[PDB]
RNA sequence: AAGUCUGGGCUAAGUGGUAAAGGAUGUGGCGCCGCGAAGACAGCCAGGAGGUGGCUUAGAAGCAGCCAUCCUUUAAAGAG
RNA sequence: CCUAAGGUAGCGAAAUUCCUUGUCGGGUAAGUUCCGACCUGCACGAAAAGCGUAACGACCGGAGCGCUGUCUCGGCGAGGG
RNA sequence: CGAUCAACGGAUAAAAGUUACCCCGGGGAUAACAGGCUGAUCUCCCCCGAGCGUCCACAGCGGCGGGGAGGUUUGGCACCUCGAUGUCGGCUCGUCGCAUCCUGGGGCUGAAGAAGGUCCCAAGGGUUGGGCUGUUCGCCCAUUAAAGCGGCACGCGAGCUG
RNA sequence: AGCGCCGGCCAACUCCGUGCCAGCAGCCGCGGUAAUACGGAGGGCGCGAGCGUUACCCGGAUUCACUGGGCGUAAAGGGC
RNA sequence: CCGAGGGUAGGGCCCGUGACUGGGGCGAAGUCGUAACAAGGUAGCUGUACCGGAAGGUGCGGCUGGAU
RNA sequence: AAUGCUAAU
RNA sequence: GGCGCGUUAACAAAGCGGUUAUGUAGCGGAUUGCAAAUCCGUCUAGUCCGGUUCGACUCCGGAACGCGCCUCCA
């Protein structure tokens, strides 16, 4: 929801070291823009380039209403300029990718023993008169999923029931942590895509001091101000077409 | 007298050659199937490009048995093999032709289309 | 083996003759205030209304959730 | 950081894998076994040899065909008791 | 004066393992099976009524806590049995309990009908065949009115299997 | 009266919009804010009850060479 | 007797398909190095052999399509 | 001795 | 569960009852067309709780966490 704290992932796209340099240009843009909006920023993952850029930078935006504003910057951002890494004064079209995500909880995972069945039974293998007559072997079933764990590592039904429940949780936890990864992944590829020059959401053309946002048909010429944080123009212009979009029917 | 494991020839053109009985669909625990009784079977042998294929779990009605069938007029009939026509859940045949004779019992048990398509009814 | 012994009382569950939180117009007995022929309690005969909803709601308008629950014909009628 | 040096080729859920009936594929109507793969090998590994190998085996697995009183499910008959 | 004779009343100046190749003398003075006592564990049933259930605590549910029953499991204890109480599973043969899987009879339903849910009465009878595994248990296939859970030395080896 | 075409091959050019987007394409290549190469327009070229596209055959291909090719280093002398 | 064809059993060739596996082509950006083209900074290339994350390195012989 | 330099006439 | 070991900064990893560990990173500077390599400088610490002591990262006890080994005759 638009009121949650958000997490911005800026990755470097097509363009090599200049892509990483432009990635840093996006990075300082959002940090400064955030500070002007009140939101706190903390970096979590940075991968700098010795030329000053970032292969990838992940930072959170801590403030009431971060996903409301920053959500509009998810996509491929196109730069066109004469790179500092170019020697023959050429204009290279490079790109960066920015992913914006709602900050996840953590949500402690616990077994609901009412959807868990525990079977006890005689074990297998050695043990003489003991193994013959002892219900030391444990099964544990997560009844909704059906996934089970068995254990007869010890001679104690209690130590075995404990080791089996512990494993059932650890396994269920991984299944839960993995369906989320799929969600976190399909969602990123809905924003970043391949990172190509096309799929662009907004071009920053330095030779013509222009910044165009191709979704709404908006362009300004305050490029120095855009790349410094004064993004509030384009956001409002985006919000407008979004409200004009919500017109039924 | 057909039971689980019993192999039956297939007297239709579904492409099935041999079905192996796996259930007598007669109440809770019928031991044997005779003429007119539906069984469940898996298709053990078939021919290429037919409707049914090796491995399907189909239904079928027994049409010919090697154990003689007895009759109220004191006679009895005996066939050289165990045969079945593969059917659908509404008890209708799934092929379009029935090969060989069939027991007249099938008439009195609702299998007219099978009795119709059969070349001889004994 | 020795009382179908005497006198007073309780129990109706064969309780006696196997159990707990807890539930109960079981039964008996003590209390303590309360209301009554300023006609009580029960039943029955009515009045049981009106401005009509107040935030919320397309109706929620006496009869979802929130706000406090104003007053008159009065013998009393609650915005219930 | 440590060690005397940090498992090479080959092989691997194995006569070795605890979690385990791992996972995927095959076979079956259905396969904790089996076969083929994968490799986070609890706890393979190179003459206490490693990986293969035609032939051989009253060795030990898995499957099909044939055929059966093993079985559904028992019946009768013979002789010695 | 010389003792971590520290196993500290200190066996020698001087001493570690292993036995499924094992042995004898003993013990139910003491473990593993079963029984017994107990009932933490296990199974079942209640009390309370926060909250859910559009509305509505109680159709179906029941936070935090509370009280019990049973004697299938895992334990505690070490009381008969160590001059022997044969131990898993299967097979065979049953019999009992009822906290009932089906079938019979009911009340409530968030029960239109059909089909369910839930609880009450009820133990007469019934409660299938297969794949995997030594398995019990469990999964799966195909059915079924249903494919019940327990006790009987985890029933039953002077009945069989192994 | 329509259809194809107007960067070069190849006959036929200008204005607007677009801005490596949308698109063009047989090859070489066009398009990233002054595009005869995209789209439309005016004009032009070619054919005309037809004009284009696709598939295939032969040609261009002396690029399987009989006509009519090659093998030191371009593909190509067999290790002897 | 022959005989369409049906059945049985064992071979041959071909096509599709298969967990997994092997490399190959491709890519306006990634990671590690820098083997080759200058004597490419150890002349290169070569057949083979052994070894190595990788390009490669080294041994033996060969070639000049090698510099000064 | 001494490594590297992406991508738009 | 028993027994043993540990917990230090960005990471890895040491000594120590009072006190610049160290390596590599990171930061400032140089060199370089630029990046590295290189050179000159530089810097961030001891898991919680309770003890002992003048003073505890250091010693004693407990907790959490991680590692190692054992869990056998039935
Ligand atoms: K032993
Ligand atoms: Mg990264
Ligand atoms: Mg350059
Ligand atoms: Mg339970
Ligand atoms: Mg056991
Ligand atoms: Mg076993
Ligand atoms: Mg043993
Ligand atoms: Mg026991
Ligand atoms: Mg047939
Ligand atoms: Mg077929
Ligand atoms: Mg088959
Ligand atoms: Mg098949
Ligand atoms: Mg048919
Ligand atoms: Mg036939
Ligand atoms: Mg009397
Ligand atoms: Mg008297
Ligand atoms: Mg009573
Ligand atoms: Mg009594
Ligand atoms: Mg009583
Ligand atoms: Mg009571
Ligand atoms: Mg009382
Ligand atoms: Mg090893
Ligand atoms: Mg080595
Ligand atoms: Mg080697
Ligand atoms: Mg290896
Ligand atoms: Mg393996
Ligand atoms: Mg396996
Ligand atoms: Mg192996
Ligand atoms: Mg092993
Ligand atoms: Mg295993
Ligand atoms: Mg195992
Ligand atoms: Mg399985
Ligand atoms: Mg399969
Ligand atoms: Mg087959
Ligand atoms: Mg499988
Ligand atoms: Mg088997
Ligand atoms: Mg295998
Ligand atoms: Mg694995
Ligand atoms: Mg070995
Ligand atoms: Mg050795
Ligand atoms: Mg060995
Ligand atoms: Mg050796
Ligand atoms: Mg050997
Ligand atoms: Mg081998
Ligand atoms: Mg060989
Ligand atoms: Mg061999
Ligand atoms: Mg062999
Ligand atoms: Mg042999
Ligand atoms: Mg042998
Ligand atoms: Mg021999
Ligand atoms: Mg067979
Ligand atoms: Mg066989
Ligand atoms: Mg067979
Ligand atoms: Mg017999
Ligand atoms: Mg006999
Ligand atoms: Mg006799
Ligand atoms: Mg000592
Ligand atoms: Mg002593
Ligand atoms: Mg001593
Ligand atoms: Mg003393
Ligand atoms: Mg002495
Ligand atoms: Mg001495
Ligand atoms: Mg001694
Ligand atoms: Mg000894
Ligand atoms: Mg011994
Ligand atoms: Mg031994
Ligand atoms: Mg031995
Ligand atoms: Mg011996
Ligand atoms: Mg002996
Ligand atoms: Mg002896
Ligand atoms: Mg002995
Ligand atoms: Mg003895
Ligand atoms: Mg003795
Ligand atoms: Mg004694
Ligand atoms: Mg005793
Ligand atoms: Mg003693
Ligand atoms: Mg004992
Ligand atoms: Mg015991
Ligand atoms: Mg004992
Ligand atoms: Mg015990
Ligand atoms: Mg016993
Ligand atoms: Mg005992
Ligand atoms: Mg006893
Ligand atoms: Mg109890
Ligand atoms: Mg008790
Ligand atoms: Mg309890
Ligand atoms: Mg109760
Ligand atoms: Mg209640
Ligand atoms: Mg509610
Ligand atoms: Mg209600
Ligand atoms: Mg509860
Ligand atoms: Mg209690
Ligand atoms: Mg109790
Ligand atoms: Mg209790
Ligand atoms: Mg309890
Ligand atoms: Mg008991
Ligand atoms: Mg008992
Ligand atoms: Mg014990
Ligand atoms: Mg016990
Ligand atoms: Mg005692
Ligand atoms: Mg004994
Ligand atoms: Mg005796
Ligand atoms: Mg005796
Ligand atoms: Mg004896
Ligand atoms: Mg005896
Ligand atoms: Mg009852
Ligand atoms: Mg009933
Ligand atoms: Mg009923
Ligand atoms: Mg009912
Ligand atoms: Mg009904
Ligand atoms: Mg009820
Ligand atoms: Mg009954
Ligand atoms: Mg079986
Ligand atoms: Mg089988
Ligand atoms: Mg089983
Ligand atoms: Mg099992
Ligand atoms: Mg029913
Ligand atoms: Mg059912
Ligand atoms: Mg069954
Ligand atoms: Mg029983
Ligand atoms: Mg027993
Ligand atoms: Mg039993
Ligand atoms: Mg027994
Ligand atoms: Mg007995
Ligand atoms: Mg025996
Ligand atoms: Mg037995
Ligand atoms: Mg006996
Ligand atoms: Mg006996
Ligand atoms: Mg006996
Ligand atoms: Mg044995
Ligand atoms: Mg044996
Ligand atoms: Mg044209
Ligand atoms: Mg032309
Ligand atoms: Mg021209
Ligand atoms: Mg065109
Ligand atoms: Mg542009
Ligand atoms: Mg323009
Ligand atoms: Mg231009
Ligand atoms: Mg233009
Ligand atoms: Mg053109
Ligand atoms: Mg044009
Ligand atoms: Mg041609
Ligand atoms: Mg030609
Ligand atoms: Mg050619
Ligand atoms: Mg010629
Ligand atoms: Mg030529
Ligand atoms: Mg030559
Ligand atoms: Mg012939
Ligand atoms: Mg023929
Ligand atoms: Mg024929
Ligand atoms: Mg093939
Ligand atoms: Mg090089
Ligand atoms: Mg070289
Ligand atoms: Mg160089
Ligand atoms: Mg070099
Ligand atoms: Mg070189
Ligand atoms: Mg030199
Ligand atoms: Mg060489
Ligand atoms: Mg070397
Ligand atoms: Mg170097
Ligand atoms: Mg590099
Ligand atoms: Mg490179
Ligand atoms: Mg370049
Ligand atoms: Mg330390
Ligand atoms: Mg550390
Ligand atoms: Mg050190
Ligand atoms: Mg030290
Ligand atoms: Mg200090
Ligand atoms: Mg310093
Ligand atoms: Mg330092
Ligand atoms: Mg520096
Ligand atoms: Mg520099
Ligand atoms: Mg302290
Ligand atoms: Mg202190
Ligand atoms: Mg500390
Ligand atoms: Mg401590
Ligand atoms: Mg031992």
């Amino acid at each position: 929801m638009d009121e949650r704290d958000a997490i911005v992932e800026i990755r470097a796209g097509t363009g090599g070291e200049e892509a990483a340099l432009f990635a840093r240009d996006l990075f300082n843009m959002y940090l400064r823009f955030a500070e002007e909006m009140g939101f706190e920023t903390e970096v979590l993952d940075s991968h700098p380039t010795d030329l000053g850029g970032f292969s990838k930078v992940v930072f959170e935006v801590r403030g009431p209403g971060a996903y409301g504003t920053f959500k509009y910057e998810s996509g491929v951002h196109r730069v066109q300029r004469v790179p500092v890494t170019e020697t023959q004064g050429r204009i290279h079209t490079s790109t960066a990718t920015v992913a914006v995500l709602p900050k996840a909880e953590e949500e402690d995972f616990a077994l609901n023993m009412d959807e868990i069945r525990i079977d006890v039974m005689r074990a297998s293998g050695p043990g003489g008169s003991g193994v013959n007559t002892t219900d030391s072997a444990v099964r544990v079933v997560h009844l909704p999923t059906g996934i089970m764990v068995t254990c007869q590592d010890s001679r104690s039904q209690i130590k075995n029931r404990e080791k089996a429940l512990m494993i059932l949780r650890s396994r269920l936890l991984e299944m839960k942590r993995a369906e989320e990864a799929e969600r976190l992944r399909k969602t990123r590829l809905a924003q970043i895509g391949t990172g190509e020059r096309s799929e662009k959401i907004r071009t920053y053309n330095f030779p013509q001091s222009r910044v165009t946002d191709h979704r709404i048909g908006f362009t300004t010429h305050d490029l120095e101000g855009v790349l410094s944080g004064h993004l509030t123009p384009i956001l409002e212009a985006l919000k407008r077409a979004d409200q004009e979009r919500q017109l039924a029917a | 007298m057909i039971q689980p494991q019993t192999y039956l020839e297939v007297a239709d053109n579904t492409g099935a050659r041999k079905i192996m009985c796996i259930r007598v669909l007669k109440g809770s625990n019928a031991k044997y199937a005779t003429v007119g009784d539906v069984i469940v079977a898996s298709v053990k042998e078939a021919i290429p490009r037919g409707a049914v294929k090796e491995g399907d779990v189909v239904k079928a009605v027994v049409v010919r048995t090697k154990k003689e069938i007895k009759r109220p007029d004191g006679s009895a009939i005996r066939f050289d093999d165990n045969a079945a026509v593969i059917i659908n859940n509404q008890l209708e045949p799934r092929g379009t032709r029935v090969f060989g004779p069939v027991a007249r019992e099938l008439r009195e048990k609702g299998f007219m289309k099978i009795v119709s398509l059969a070349p001889e009814v004994l």
